[PDB]
RNA sequence: UUGACCUCAAAUCAGGUAGGAGUACCCGCUGAACUUAAGCAUAUCAAUAAGCGGAGGAAAAGAAACCAACCGGGAUUGC
RNA sequence: AUAUUGGCGAGAGACCGAUAGCGAACAAGUACAGUGAUGGAAAGAUGAAAAGAACUUUGAAAAGAGAGUGAAAAAGUACGUGAAAUUGUUGAAAGGGAAGGGCAUUUGAUCAGACA
RNA sequence: GUCGAAUUUGGGUAUAGGGGCGAAAGACUAAUCGAACCAUCUAGUAGCUGGUUCCUGCCGAAGUUUCCCUCAGGAUAGCAG
RNA sequence: CGUGGAGGUCAGUGACGAAGCCUAGACCGUAAGGUCGGGUCGAACGGCCUCUAGUGCAGAUCUUGGUGGUAGUAGCAAAUAUUCAAAUGAGAACUUUGAAGACUGAAGUGGGGAAAGGUUCCACGUCAACAGCAGUUGGACGUGGGUUAGUCGAUCCUAAGAGAUGGGGAAGCUCCGUUUCAAAGGCCUGAUGCAGGCCACCAUCGAAAGGGAAUCCGGUUAAGAUUCCGGAACCUGGAUAUGGAUUCUUCACGGUAACGUAACUGAAUGUGGAGACGUCGGCGCGAGCCCUGGGAGGAGUUAUCUUUUCUUCUUAAC
RNA sequence: GCUUGUGACGGCCCGUGAAAAUCCACAGGAAGGAAUAGUUUUCAUGCCAGGUCGUACUGAUAACCGCAGCAGGUCUCCAAG
RNA sequence: AAACUUUCAACAACGGAUCUCUUGGUUCUCGCAUCGAUGAAGAACGCAGCGAAAUGCGAUACGUAAUGUGAAUUGCAGAAUUCCGUGAAUCAUCGAAUCUUUGAACGCACAUUGCGCCCCUUGGUAUUCCAGGGGGCAUGCCUGUUUGAGCGUCAUUU
């Protein structure tokens, strides 16, 4: 509901790194990514606050 | 049901996030956090925890100023700059 | 063994007292120069009752006598005492019930 | 509506439209974008058309 | 293109004042440009410009105030050497070689001396 | 009345300095038990682990209130 | 002169060779568990070079079939080699309450040698 | 069973391991309680149980003696190489 | 006999194919093992005389990984329940719409929140994985869009409690003490230090359910609205002027009184009142809801009956 | 009638049922005040200003914790015939 | 006789053994002496034309200045980009800067982006209320300065 900043500015970097791999990085040469392994869900890994 | 039913009732967060580490290890009721014992002077550490030593010590960070220290030793610490 | 009850009583956590209701400290005035020279009148303006106390209580008002205000002090009510009667305090008062001297 | 520095208050904002596009700022409402933006909502005196100020800006 | 450093060092500060509010004006129209169009690199030079101005006008600031304050003791931190916490603490040179009298005395009476040996 | 002395204070006074970090090595405090004893309490593990304080490029030690009993030796450290 | 499982910078080894070697050779103190102190992984190798399979064709697609690239698709981003358990199909054989073994020959299959 | 009170309950706040808390069951103390949990001392010790990785050749045992807080173990002589 | 590595040798084998793997093919040894052919393969490797060790596995309820039989088996049976047609789509028992049968029955399967989650919300795109059948649907995937306040909360205040400070203990990490054996600090006036009077409470944190300054209705979005749009308010803090009132009895009259009012100087210093409060019982009364007559409109039933059944008829803060 | 507010009372207690920040009043009589005009921001009207963080939705037989779209656990308001 | 079951083979599965690699680990030796209030270690939150991470940087944000080299950067897109040149570049080098919110963290707090105070300046008609902008107030201690306190105490006023 009503949340501290704090929190609901944590929650903004959150969301914003919950994306798939940017596609033109796999092109890159010498370049080893290939899926996001960080990704993250709110049903699955909670963030713990 | 010492159990889930009464895992049911777990709503309230014991440690809310440290200000120093991060870590949400800081204790509310207490008022202090439980891995770099914010707010005390010193930061908390012990030795049979190397572990956790190993975990946070310098160069875990971004060693922000510390890092160019070798090479500003190296050089004799210079002032000015260099001509052409 | 444990620690039993009667130890664990002295460091005093869920023991101490239930200090929330309580009308405040009873206590005579300090003893200054009106009650061990001449005598001092004070009024009754209440009498209450205390919790976890048996004993009911006589909000007794007096003239400061350094500065002009009013002063309550908190005295434990002899029985007769009553609302409205002047309390008088010191070694020259007189003997009837409800006086300190 | 423009995004706005989370630093600034509804005053500095409502001195940087006066300022930057001339014109007459009626009331300024902002809220904070779930990314961790403030966007503003600054309403224009009805002597003024934001559609026209819009485009003048050079955004349509 | 844009805003080399060496040029802006010949400018006076009320201009780079001025011409920094154009960099600004412009990068602001870029920005509204930027989200009318797929690609936009050009907005680039213009915000590593803005730094290369306040690169310049705190350059100069700075050495000012180095020389208005030059020569005396106490010139404001900042401007002082950074060296290192023990290396500013660090007995100076004057009292490090300072010798008592009775001292100064022996050395003069006897030095150390050259000599060597034969075989 | 005025001028000192002493002690004790106050300034966002003038300039400074200490705090945390790291800790392999170092100077101190504090301080076990597992263990060995075919049991176990002295003892051992060990003047060790854990805890606390403080340094440096090394620390510390050091020009003898030393060692010796010799025809004497001669600050300290280390092998 | 002595000390040095830390820091910075260097030369090496009858050391380890991705279940080894530091826990981490990889976005590793990562992901993730936990209220918390803490705990704490798995995971390297197409090829010289993407030349990463145009084009046709069946398919709703995924794909399949052709074609094509390449020294190699018995290298197709499930990619070097590709063992074993275990599994599909083809071939052969045998089997009246297990299977397997030893000696010996018949039969089937299959082979070396020798001679000239 | 109780259900208008020694009632139910939220949130805040106190007590921390030989300690707390207990209308008392050794109960409860984060699925942990006749002493929580975390790490380190720590590869704790074991007369006890389990295992202990190629081949062949020759030799080839003992369960008895004496002492032992010894009786599932040692020392000791005897057999064996 | 075999393995990893080292010194020496064979100017040893190799991209004209090293090493490894496969092979009821061939040979040597009692054996550990060694050799060969064929297949697969790609980049190194072996004999001999010595050196060295992290050197040989069937087991340790062994460690890590990998795989079977069980086995298309146990199972996918609480929470009354599904049906017909069409649309879409490659595909419909399961998605959409239409019709039907039902359920939760206002102590909800409705309408909102607190903790917690943290983008789930909403749109479009979409079906590899997930939704222990299905999937064209989703809380899934992908790209976006979205949360507007002087008045709603937070901020302020205090509660149990926590906790700096002169201090007192403790080798120390730190323990103790919040009025605490203290030289503790302000505030309003003016005549900017000055004249003054004071008042001297000595921190602070600790409530999104306690206290508390103040907004209502209508409309609007795919998604926000007591926040936005329209009108209509109130408060708090600053600024000042015009009218009004008051005075030649200077700081208002009237009313016996209780009281009146459009107003109708006020420094401290004091005092008083709201802040400010249990619980239950019955009685009164208000508000919303319930029921219901007349009538003005819409809806249903009408073989038969019913001046009938249903429903619109509203009024915010100020 | 139902709900909810509220009043005036009554029962109850060895239980008698918070605190602070605020707002007002009163006592008070410092001081400042008219007649050629003076006092009056608690009567009316009129001007400027009100920042900052939160605000979506769920609130559960799938949005929380129970390893999960778990027959469990988890505070409350509204309530028709 | 099939089916089925077993056993061997070839192809195909399954799995990741072997072999060969090796920007890594390990140990040995050699040399060196550098964190912090001049805000360190660490932390959160940000920065890119197009990034979720690693690495890097701080509202001048994969970076600014300066010096060296001398033409690249590259996944695509992009450059009055400018190549016999104060000049490409994610290059090296580093001597000058920036350096958000913090943190021993210092105005007070901090489950809050919560609440003061003082100086300069600007704007609202303004010493005073509101706003914008720059600049400031922690503690212990030493030296010194200025102002003070006490019949602690010494002189000196008539
Ligand atoms: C190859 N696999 C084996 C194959 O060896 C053979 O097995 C025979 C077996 O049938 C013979 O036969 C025997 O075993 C069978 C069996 C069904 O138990 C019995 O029914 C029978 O009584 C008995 N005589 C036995 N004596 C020797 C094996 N080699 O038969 C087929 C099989 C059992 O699958
Ligand atoms: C020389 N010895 C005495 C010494 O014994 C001590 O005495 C204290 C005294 O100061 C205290 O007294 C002080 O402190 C207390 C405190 C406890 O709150 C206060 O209540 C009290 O009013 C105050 N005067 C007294 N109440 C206790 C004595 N032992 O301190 C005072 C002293 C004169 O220095
Ligand atoms: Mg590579
Ligand atoms: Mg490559
Ligand atoms: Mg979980
Ligand atoms: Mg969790
Ligand atoms: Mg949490
Ligand atoms: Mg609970
Ligand atoms: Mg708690
Ligand atoms: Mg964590
Ligand atoms: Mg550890
Ligand atoms: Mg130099
Ligand atoms: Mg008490
Ligand atoms: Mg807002
Ligand atoms: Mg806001
Ligand atoms: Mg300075
Ligand atoms: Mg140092
Ligand atoms: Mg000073
Ligand atoms: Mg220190
Ligand atoms: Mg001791
Ligand atoms: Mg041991
Ligand atoms: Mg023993
Ligand atoms: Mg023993
Ligand atoms: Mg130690
Ligand atoms: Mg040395
Ligand atoms: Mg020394
Ligand atoms: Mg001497
Ligand atoms: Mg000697
Ligand atoms: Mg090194
Ligand atoms: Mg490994
Ligand atoms: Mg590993
Ligand atoms: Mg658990
Ligand atoms: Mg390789
Ligand atoms: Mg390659
Ligand atoms: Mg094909
Ligand atoms: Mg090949
Ligand atoms: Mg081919
Ligand atoms: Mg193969
Ligand atoms: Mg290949
Ligand atoms: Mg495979
Ligand atoms: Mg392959
Ligand atoms: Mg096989
Ligand atoms: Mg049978
Ligand atoms: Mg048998
Ligand atoms: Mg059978
Ligand atoms: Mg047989
Ligand atoms: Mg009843
Ligand atoms: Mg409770
Ligand atoms: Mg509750
Ligand atoms: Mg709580
Ligand atoms: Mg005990
Ligand atoms: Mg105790
Ligand atoms: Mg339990
Ligand atoms: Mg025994
Ligand atoms: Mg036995
Ligand atoms: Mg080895
Ligand atoms: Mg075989
Ligand atoms: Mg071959
Ligand atoms: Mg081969
Ligand atoms: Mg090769
Ligand atoms: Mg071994
Ligand atoms: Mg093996
Ligand atoms: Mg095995
Ligand atoms: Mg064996
Ligand atoms: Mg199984
Ligand atoms: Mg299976
Ligand atoms: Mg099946
Ligand atoms: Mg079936
Ligand atoms: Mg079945
Ligand atoms: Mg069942
Ligand atoms: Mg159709
Ligand atoms: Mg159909
Ligand atoms: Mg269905
Ligand atoms: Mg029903
Ligand atoms: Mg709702
Ligand atoms: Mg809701
Ligand atoms: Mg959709
Ligand atoms: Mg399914
Ligand atoms: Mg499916
Ligand atoms: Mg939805
Ligand atoms: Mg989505
Ligand atoms: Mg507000
Ligand atoms: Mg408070
Ligand atoms: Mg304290
Ligand atoms: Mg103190
Ligand atoms: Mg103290
Ligand atoms: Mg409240
Ligand atoms: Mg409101
Ligand atoms: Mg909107
Ligand atoms: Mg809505
Ligand atoms: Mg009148
Ligand atoms: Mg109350
Ligand atoms: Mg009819
Ligand atoms: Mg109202
Ligand atoms: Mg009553
Ligand atoms: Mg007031
Ligand atoms: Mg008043
Ligand atoms: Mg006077
Ligand atoms: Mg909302
Ligand atoms: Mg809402
Ligand atoms: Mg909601
Ligand atoms: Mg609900
Ligand atoms: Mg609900
Ligand atoms: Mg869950
Ligand atoms: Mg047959
Ligand atoms: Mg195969
Ligand atoms: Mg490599
Ligand atoms: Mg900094
Ligand atoms: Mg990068
Ligand atoms: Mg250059
Ligand atoms: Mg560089
Ligand atoms: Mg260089
Ligand atoms: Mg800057
Ligand atoms: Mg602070
Ligand atoms: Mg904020
Ligand atoms: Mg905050
Ligand atoms: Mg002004
Ligand atoms: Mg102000
Ligand atoms: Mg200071
Ligand atoms: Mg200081
Ligand atoms: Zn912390």
């Amino acid at each position: 509901a009503q949340k501290s900043f704090r929190i609901k500015q944590k929650m903004a970097k959150a969301k914003k790194q919950n994306r798939p791999l940017p596609q033109w990085i796999r092109l890159r040469t010498n370049n080893t990514i290939r899926y996001n392994a960080k990704r993250r869900n709110w049903r699955r890994t909670k963030m713990n606050i | 049901g010492k159990g889930t039913p009464s895992f049911g009732k777990r709503h309230n967060k014991s440690h809310t996030l440290c200000n120093r580490c991060g870590r949400r290890s800081f204790h509310v009721q207490k008022k202090t956090c439980s891995s770099c014992g914010y707010p005390a002077a010193k930061t908390r550490s012990y030795n049979w925890g190397a572990k956790a030593k190993r975990r946070h010590t310098t160069g875990t960070g971004r060693m922000r100023y510390l890092k160019h220290v070798s090479r500003r030793f190296k050089n004799g610490f210079q002032t000015g700059s260099a001509s052409k | 063994g444990r620690v039993i009850r009667n130890q664990r009583k002295g460091a005093g956590s869920i023991f101490t007292s239930h200090t929330r209701l309580r009308q405040g400290a009873a206590k005579l005035r300090t003893l200054d120069y009106a009650e061990r020279h001449g005598y001092i009148r004070g009024i009754v303006k209440q009498i209450v009752h205390d919790s976890g106390r048996g004993a009911p209580l006589a909000k007794v008002v007096f003239r400061d006598p350094y500065k002009y205000r009013l002063r309550e002090e908190i005295f434990i009510a002899n029985e007769g005492v009553h609302t409205g009667q002047f309390i008088y305090a010191g070694k020259k008062a007189s003997l009837n019930v409800g006086n300190v001297l | 509506v423009f995004q706005v520095s989370m630093k600034a208050n509804k005053y500095q904002i409502k001195k940087a439209v006066k300022e930057l596009y001339e014109v007459d700022v009626l009331k300024v409402n902002t809220l904070v974008r779930p990314n961790g933006t403030k966007k503003a909502y600054v309403r224009l005196t009805a002597d003024y058309d934001a559609l026209d100020i819009a485009n003048r800006i050079g955004y349509i | 293109a844009g805003v080399k450093a060496y040029e802006l060092r010949t400018k006076s500060k009320e201009q780079l004042a001025s011409q920094l509010v154009d960099l600004k004006k412009e990068l602001a129209e870029l920005k509204v440009q930027k989200l009318s169009r797929p690609s936009l690199p050009k907005i680039k030079t213009v915000r590593k410009s803005i730094a290369c101005v306040l690169t310049v006008i705190n350059e100069q600031q700075r050495e000012a105030v180095r020389q208005l304050y030059k020569g005396k003791k106490y010139q404001p931190k900042d401007l002082r050497a950074k060296k290192t916490r023990a290396l500013r603490r660090a007995l100076t040179k004057f009292e490090a070689s300072q010798v008592t009298e009775k001292q100064r005395k022996k050395q003069i009476a006897f030095p150390q001396r050259k000599y060597a040996i034969k075989a």
